[PDB]
């Protein structure tokens, strides 16, 4: 839960940012908007690079959340098992 | 004097009856003091937008 | 085996008072030793658990206003670990707990984080109308911004800006005294 | 050594009684100072450590939303130090703890604070349209404000000024 | 006091809510605009 805290004010900071300060889209397009079709997700000036970074901060919560539950899942079952 | 089940006669006693007061300062100045004092935001955040 | 307690050795000695002449006694000596995985996961994890949270208000963004909530929670669950190792601790005002010192020093360093933190929250929201001063931050921050390796960039932004620019500063600063923090003690 | 407490003298004295001409005994005075570092560190850096967030709450700005959040924790807070030094000191109304009368003095002046507080903050969002009632306020901040040595300066934003 | 926070949690709804969604204004209009006078409270 402490590594979700952390996690969670990173990707508050990172989506909360602002396009004419921090921009630096270059790598990041390329990257986090292909790894959407993978995860199985249906696609949608300064508004425009504002929503850009919204999406990539629910994208990133999104992939986070499908490895925190399935680690969550795993540990429950592997440490109750030998009772059972 | 009294007069119970087991016996005849009756039995003499002394009844002493202590009447003592409690002391109030401490208990107003660290029990009932904060309760009062809080309880006057019950009708402020009726004035708060 | 006694369990939570270990013996190390138990040697026994007879003392004699010369001067006196008729005072004769055997002292035995005990040493114990503790065995410290109990008391480690229960108390020593959750403390540097909570306590790797100074550093982390000043990366929250102050538009969100959400510092103020996480600061005061992790002061308030501090000083509950206080409370709790300074009960669980002998009441001897001859020596001090190196856990609870830690924790006052961190606790301290906490309050510093709040109250800059409530002064970067406050310069945040100035309005251009308001507070306009654009001269004397302007030559001062456009020259100090390369010497913070901080990315390169009307006025309501340019407040943001600022605050950003000086609460990273502190979170440099911080994180480098917390690391001394930690050393001190290594 | 005991530890904590530590002996500073210890006289002894006959008393003798001259009305009753028969009741005589021996009183010994201990007199103990306690070592302070204990609760010093347990009461005293909490206590001065929080009591600055109480004057601190108005320094923060208003439109954030964050003033109550913080009053009321710290009067929480202040209150369970209250409780806390209240339950180890013995219950005597013969006299009243120092810092236990500090500490109520600050719960008084931060109960005011947070009435201020909710008042500053009902008058900031108020809106332009609702409650104008400009003249009986412009000219007495605009004659105030110079004497509050407060840098000089749509209507909204005159209200948060005032604020 | 938990009077007050049911009544306020009323309150709030009344007032987050939109036009498009809970107009409902025919009863309300002529009852709560001209209530103020009685309670003396200045209008717009
Ligand atoms: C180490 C094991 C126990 C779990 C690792 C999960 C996090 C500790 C790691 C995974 C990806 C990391 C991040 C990777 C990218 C950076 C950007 C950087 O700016 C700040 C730290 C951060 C968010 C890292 C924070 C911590 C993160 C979330
Ligand atoms: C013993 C208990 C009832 C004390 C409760 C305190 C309130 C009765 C007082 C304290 C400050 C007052 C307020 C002070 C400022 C004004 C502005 C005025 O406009 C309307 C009443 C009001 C909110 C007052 C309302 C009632 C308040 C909250
Ligand atoms: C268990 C606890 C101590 C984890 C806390 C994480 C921080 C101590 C570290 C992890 C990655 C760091 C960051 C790594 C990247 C940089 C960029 C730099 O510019 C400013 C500091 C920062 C944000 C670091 C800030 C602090 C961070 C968040
Ligand atoms: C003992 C504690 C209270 C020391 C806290 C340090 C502050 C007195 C200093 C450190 C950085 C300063 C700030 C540095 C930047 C400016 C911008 C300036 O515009 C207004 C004051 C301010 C916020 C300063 C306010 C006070 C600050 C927080
Ligand atoms: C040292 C302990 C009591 C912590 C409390 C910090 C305050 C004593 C300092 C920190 C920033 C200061 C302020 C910095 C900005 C100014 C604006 C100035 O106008 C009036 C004083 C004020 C509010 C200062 C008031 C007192 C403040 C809150
Ligand atoms: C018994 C205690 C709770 C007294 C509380 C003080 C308030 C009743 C007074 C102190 C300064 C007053 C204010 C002074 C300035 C004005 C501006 C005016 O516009 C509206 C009322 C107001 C906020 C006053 C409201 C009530 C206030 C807060
Ligand atoms: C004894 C007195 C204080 C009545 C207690 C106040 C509420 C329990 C009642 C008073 C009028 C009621 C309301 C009457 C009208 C409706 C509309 C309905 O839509 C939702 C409930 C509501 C607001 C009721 C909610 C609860 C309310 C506020």
């Amino acid at each position: 839960v402490t590594l979700s805290i952390v996690i969670t004010v990173f990707v508050l900071n990172v989506h909360h940012r602002s396009p004419r300060t921090h921009t630096m889209p270059t790598w990041v397009r390329r990257v986090f908007l292909d790894i959407v079709p993978r995860l199985l997700l249906m696609k949608r000036f300064e508004r425009s690079v504002k929503e850009d970074w919204k999406y990539v901060a629910m994208v990133i919560d999104r992939i986070f959340l499908w490895m925190f539950i399935i680690v969550c899942l795993l540990g429950t079952v592997g440490l109750f098992l030998p009772p059972w | 004097t009294r007069k119970y089940e087991c016996c005849a006669e009756i039995y003499p006693d002394i009844t002493y009856a202590f009447v003592i007061r409690r002391l109030p300062l401490f208990y107003t100045i660290n029990l009932i003091i904060p309760c009062l004092l809080i309880s006057c935001l019950t009708v402020l955040v009726f004035y708060l937008p | 085996p006694s369990g939570e307690w270990d013996i190390v050795a138990l040697p026994g000695r007879r003392n004699e008072n010369p001067d006196d002449s008729t005072y004769v006694d055997i002292t035995y000596d005990f040493i114990i030793r503790r065995k410290p995985l109990f008391y480690t996961i229960n108390l020593i994890i959750p403390c540097v658990l909570i306590t790797s949270l100074a550093i982390l208000v000043f990366y929250l963004p102050s538009d969100c206003g959400e510092k103020m909530t996480l600061c005061i929670s992790v002061l308030l669950a501090l000083t509950v670990f206080l409370l709790l190792i300074s009960k669980i601790v002998p009441p001897t005002s001859l020596d001090v707990p190196l856990v609870g010192k830690y924790l006052m020093f961190t606790m301290v360093l906490v309050t510093f984080s709040i109250v800059t933190s409530v002064c970067v929250l406050n310069v945040h929201h100035r309005s251009p109308t308001t507070h306009t001063m654009a001269p004397w931050v302007k030559v001062v921050f456009l020259e100090k911004l390369p010497a913070l390796l901080f990315m390169q960039q009307s006025v309501s932004e340019d407040w943001k800006y600022v605050a950003m620019v000086i609460d990273r500063l502190f979170l440099w600063i911080f994180v480098f005294v917390c690391v001394f923090g930690t050393i001190g003690m290594f």
